[PDB]
């Protein structure tokens, strides 16, 4: 066997094609799973302080708005996940639940982060499936329950377990002042009901004078 | 980049500093006028200018 | 051989695909043209409402792939931005004018005198709509205002209860007239504010004399009603005075900084006193009021209002006279506020509108204004209402600055295709097909307002095309160029004397955009899709 020097020359410039073919479809491939890469493997591997004022804030707390009280979104797939995730600016904050049926904690968290969603209008509240994500199957195991939180592409919120860290009954008391006491949930503003809406569009500046 | 053109069209001199921006700096124009074009947008137009 | 990554079609094939493109946007707005037409509605993944009747509306809130289908998509925005009505009989037009097209093309007709066709009808079309089919607005008086308003909101959530809403719109269209230099009147809409609230009946639907806002007052302590309002519009917050950047505060005697943290707000209480005490009753700011400046307004008896929105300052500004203002600076280097930059009203009051409430500036002096507030059954009707209500403001402003106005009914349409069949065997050998297949494709509109009635489509636009054909060859009975569409009873009928009028220039730009359109799109022979 001789000839080791071959230099393919014409081979490799004549079957583009084809190559770019593959190599298109693995640069999603681990662009999507490296989106994920630095989530896995290392977390699963790794009177007043009686809250007189949590009834009262749960009280205030009930009342979401006016019109309904919308849901939690759902992801349907890793390319949906990534192309929704890509989208907007730095100032958006967003936070992600993975979960499964069935399971403890899934529900109370759920609810709590429905209602953190109706009174954090900022925040873009969303949760994933497990089988969705296409994580490993030791997440699929030991780590559902994760209070993940995005800003802008890079990580801010590093949460995971968190239902050793709340409890199954917590309320949304309890993990919005967990949330916030980390510095990620957004300073509340006092927010107001107007009749229902105004800003129908501003694009034209034609609005008034009074030439002679 | 558009200050070379601008100079030339109109003839104005920049300033740089307040001591300097005298008269003799200006470009005149006849009409310096902002038209709408139909809702389409607003577009700035300056039609005549002395030594154009 | 080419070696480009990527898929490529040419020939017929791409031609066929933009023709199928154009078709399926037609159709997808296809069945919401004239009085007989009904509304659709979009869910978005979220779960969000809208139902709605504007074509524009439907194609913006579409999300599109086919880079003709945008095309057409762009198109109808475009007619909806510097027309405001028709954003669906232009895309129905350039689709059905794209469609008539290609099948020439596929006759072995070359796409270049197509073109050229179709841009000698769309001329001759727009020379023959100026000279003929034009009626003057001059000798018709309001009737012809209340006419083409009672047309431009049929098929629409507002269209029964038109003989109210065209009143309010004309109502508030003349309202806001205004003239400007070379004399000629001008019509500033969208200046009219549009306000919604769920409540009752859409008959309570009330026309401001006036301006309204859609804020509150500050605090519960100021008076909710002034008479003799003196309105004072500011373009700053009333704060306490923090130093800007480039400024810091070092302390080296400690007696001091009582006196720097006192003044860190009498320099505000006094630009409060100095503005309170010209008279001024109502306090309007785009900026923020913190408590301190809100109590000193209180214990004056005044109002003040926070995070007005700047449009609708300049707004109340213009019509009651106050000047804006971004600071309380004037020339000779001090703080001063006369009395000549106040507003003034005739009453402000803060009215409960369904467990909520919004400020009214009532009777504006030295200028008057107008505003709308909707009243419905819940959100998406009343959207639907202010949709329709910003399409009858831009019809009646149309027909105000250009005083010609056009038949509806599709007698528009029907004029001109008997009047280019005609004109046709006049002109070229082979544009003239061309032309005769402009005049086919302009027949679109007529058949499918009747269609949507359910109506024999065939035998009307036969009856349409034959009264025209004989308004056209007899001088002596050139009055049948009248002749439209009666949707309620499925026959021929007098538009003009039934009261059903458009502005000429809807049809004008419609015909050129769909024109226009249509070229761009014929001239595609090839496509080179780059894989991402
Ligand atoms: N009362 C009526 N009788 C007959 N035709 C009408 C009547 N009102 C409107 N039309 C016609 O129906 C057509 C469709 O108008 P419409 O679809 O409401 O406007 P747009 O195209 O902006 O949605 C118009 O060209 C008009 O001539
Ligand atoms: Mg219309």
């Amino acid at each position: 066997l001789a000839g080791e020097g071959i230099s393919v020359n014409t081979g490799p410039k004549g079957v583009i094609n084809d190559w770019r073919r593959f190599k298109q479809l693995e640069t999603e491939q681990r662009e999507e799973q490296c989106r994920e890469m630095e989530r896995l493997i290392k977390k699963l591997s790794m009177f007043l302080q009686q809250y007189r004022k949590q009834r009262m804030e749960e009280m205030r707390q009930q009342l979401h708005k006016g019109p309904q009280f919308k849901q939690v979104f759902e992801i349907s797939s890793g390319e949906g996940f990534l192309d929704m995730i890509d989208k907007e600016q730095k100032s958006i904050v967003i936070m992600v639940h993975i979960y499964e049926d069935g399971i403890p904690g899934t529900e109370a968290m759920n609810g709590c982060m429905i209602c953190l969603a109706a009174e954090y209008p900022a925040v873009k509240f969303c949760k994933v499936k497990s089988s969705v994500i296409g994580a490993s199957s030791q997440f699929t195991r030991n780590a559902l329950p994760a209070l993940l939180i995005y800003k802008g592409g890079e990580l801010i919120g590093n949460f995971v377990r968190v239902t050793d860290q709340l409890g199954d009954d917590f309320f949304a008391v309890d993990l919005e002042a967990f949330l916030q006491e980390f510095g990620l949930l957004p300073e509340k503003e006092v927010l107001v009901l107007t009749s229902v809406r105004n800003s129908a569009t501003c694009h034209s500046e034609d609005s008034d004078l009074e030439i002679d | 980049e558009d200050i070379e053109f601008i100079c030339k069209t109109i003839g104005t001199k920049p300033v740089a500093h307040i001591d300097q921006f005298t008269a003799d700096m200006l470009g005149s124009a006849e009409l310096a006028e902002e038209v709408n074009l139909n809702g389409s947008g607003k577009l700035l137009k300056i039609t005549g200018c002395a030594s154009p | 051989p080419l070696s480009v990554f990527g898929d490529r079609s040419t020939g017929e094939t791409i031609r066929s695909q933009n023709v199928m493109a154009a078709a399926s946007i037609a159709n997808i707005v296809k069945s919401s043209l004239g009085p007989v037409g009904l509304d659709k509605m979009l869910v978005d993944d979220i779960g969000d409402v809208t139902i709605t009747n504007d074509g524009a509306t439907i194609l913006k809130l579409l999300e599109v792939e086919h880079p003709a289908a945008k095309v057409l998509c762009e198109l109808a925005d475009l007619q909806d931005k510097e027309v405001g009505d028709g954003t669906t009989s232009v895309v129905i037009i350039a689709a059905e004018l794209l469609k008539n097209a290609d099948e020439l093309v596929k006759q072995k007709i070359h796409p270049t005198s197509v073109i050229s066709g179709y841009r000698l009808a769309c001329k001759e079309a727009v020379r023959y709509i100026n000279e003929n089919l034009i009626v003057n607005t001059d000798e018709l008086g309001r009737d012809c205002l209340i006419n083409a308003a009672k047309t431009s909101m049929s098929s629409k959530i507002i269209g029964i209860n038109g003989d109210f809403f065209a009143n309010m719109v004309v109502d508030a269209v003349l309202a806001i007239k205004y003239t400007d230099i070379r004399g000629q009147p001008r019509y500033p809409v969208n200046s009219v504010n549009i306000l919604k609230a769920h409540g009752r009946s859409q008959m309570e639907s009330m026309l401001i004399s006036g301006y309204a806002l859609n804020c509150v007052v500050g605090s519960q302590g100021m008076p909710k009603r002034i008479v003799n309002a003196k309105i004072a519009c500011l373009d700053f917050s009333l704060q306490k005075t923090k130093m800007k950047l480039g400024v810091q505060v070092v302390i080296t005697d400690p007696e001091k900084l009582d006196q720097i943290r006192q003044r860190e707000s009498d320099i505000t209480k006094e630009r409060i006193q100095k503005i309170l005490a010209t008279g001024a009753n109502v306090i309007l700011t785009t900026g923020g009021i913190d408590d301190m400046c809100l109590k000193y307004f209180v214990e004056a008896g005044a109002m003040a209002v926070r995070r007005v929105l700047k449009r609708d300052l300049k707004r109340i500004a213009k019509a009651s006279g106050a000047t804006i203002l971004s600071t309380l600076a004037n020339l000779e280097g001090e703080e001063t506020f006369e009395a000549a930059m106040l507003g003034q009203a005739e009453e402000v009051v803060q009215e409960r509108i369904c467990d909520d409430e919004l400020i009214l500036i009532k009777n504006t002096k030295a200028r008057t204004s107008a505003s709308i507030i909707l009243r419905g059954a819940n959100d998406f009707m009343c959207d639907e209402m202010e949709r329709s209500l910003h399409d009858a403001l831009c019809v009646v402003k149309r027909v105000l600055e250009s005083k010609s106005v056009v038949p509806g009914g599709g007698a528009v349409e029907a004029a001109l295709s008997i009047y280019l069949e005609n004109y046709a065997t006049s002109m070229g050998s082979r544009e003239q097909l061309a032309i005769a297949e402009f005049a086919r494709s302009l027949l679109v509109i007529p058949n499918t307002l009747a269609v949507n009635a359910a109506q024999d489509s065939t035998d009307l636009v036969a009856k349409l095309r034959a009264f025209h054909n004989e308004a056209q060859v007899n001088p002596e009975r050139k009055n049948l160029k009248w002749i439209g569409l009666d949707l309620s009873n499925g026959k021929p009928r007098d538009n003009k004397q039934a009261g059903v009028f458009e502005p000429t220039i809807v049809k004008v730009k419609s015909l050129k955009f769909a024109t226009e359109a249509a070229i761009t799109i014929l001239r595609i022979d090839d496509l080179i899709k780059l894989h991402p």
